[PDB]
């Protein structure tokens, strides 16, 4: 399937109430993006470390999604992530950020992973992804 | 690529939780469907050179033989053309956008890539062109294979 196909389905996705009824909407978004994101792993990756599994997130994983590499990662040490696309491909605002947040909380989930995954545009276009890692 | 088809089966399987029966459910996806393919058209008139059609019949070959496989990588063969020139059918060997339904069958009435139907009608509408896409056979319905019928009804 060529990318213009997702491209457009995302959009219309993103596109269609009070504030449950809208939160219900990001969510769904989310656990859409999570369900993705596990597909993913599972038909692409058949990591002795986190910091590999977070490398392989912003290498391979974006390259299959965005045709292109996360361009900086920043951690704490701690079990916080910060995840920069500065032009962030589903923007050319929150809505739009959700089914990538799945994606990498369910990329991560089949790879061994609970997250909570966040995020925000920066200074648009760029966006940062927040993954906070969870012990259980 | 497993991207698109596994985005639009997490939509599939949200909305069938969202609604409690596939009529609902085919409706909204024809909806998305038309709202794609209003926007799929000036992607596709931008990236080809297919001339412009002059009937439903230089259409069909186009659809067929360019846009299916710019998009999906796949042609299907063109069949059953009414003598009249205003209906025909694209024939798959699968189902397009699905490669699998949940047994035991609990979905029935759904008609699990009516997205494509609306991103059909929405792009011809584009050009001018009142039509009719679905659904005659579906290998996920059991038939032996996928059947999409199109029929021209007005100019706009
Ligand atoms: C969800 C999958 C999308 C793939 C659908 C491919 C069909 C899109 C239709 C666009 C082709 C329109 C052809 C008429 C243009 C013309 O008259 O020159």
């Amino acid at each position: 399937a060529d990318e213009a196909l997702f491209l457009l389905l995302h959009n219309e996705m993103v596109s269609g109430q009070g504030e449950v009824e809208n939160g219900r909407c990001i969510t769904k978004l989310e656990n859409m993006g999570f369900r993705v994101g596990q597909g993913l792993i599972e038909r692409f990756t058949k990591f002795k470390d986190e910091l590999d599994i977070m490398k392989f997130i912003c290498k391979d994983f974006w390259t299959t999604v965005f045709k292109k590499q996360i361009d900086n990662l920043r951690t704490n040490h701690q079990g916080i992530y910060v995840l920069q696309d500065n032009k962030f491909r589903l923007l050319t605002a929150s809505k739009y950020l959700a089914f990538t947040c799945g994606l990498i909380r369910g990329g991560l989930s089949n790879l061994g992973i609970k997250s909570i995954v966040t995020a925000e545009v920066s200074s648009m276009p760029a966006c940062k992804f927040q993954v906070m890692i969870q012990k259980l | 690529s497993e991207l698109f088809t596994l985005t639009y089966g997490a939509l599939v399987t949200q909305l069938c939780k969202d609604y409690e029966n596939d009529e609902d459910v085919n409706k909204q996806l024809d909806k998305m469907g038309f709202n794609i393919g209003v926007r799929l058209i000036e992607d596709f008139l931008a990236r080809s050179n297919v001339g412009r059609a002059h009937d439903f019949r230089e259409t069909a070959d186009v659809i067929a033989k360019v846009a299916f496989k710019m998009y999906l990588g796949i042609t299907p063969s063109i069949t059953n053309w009414s003598p009249a020139g205003d209906e025909f059918s694209l024939i798959l060997e699968n189902n397009p956008l699905v490669d699998f339904v949940e047994l035991p069958d609990n979905h029935s009435s759904l008609i699990y890539s009516n997205l494509l139907c609306g991103v059909l009608r929405g792009a011809l509408e584009m050009v001018q062109m009142a039509v009719e896409a679905k659904f005659v056979q579906d290998t996920l319905k059991g038939d032996g294979v996928t059947e999409i019928r199109m029929r021209f009804i007005r100019r706009i």
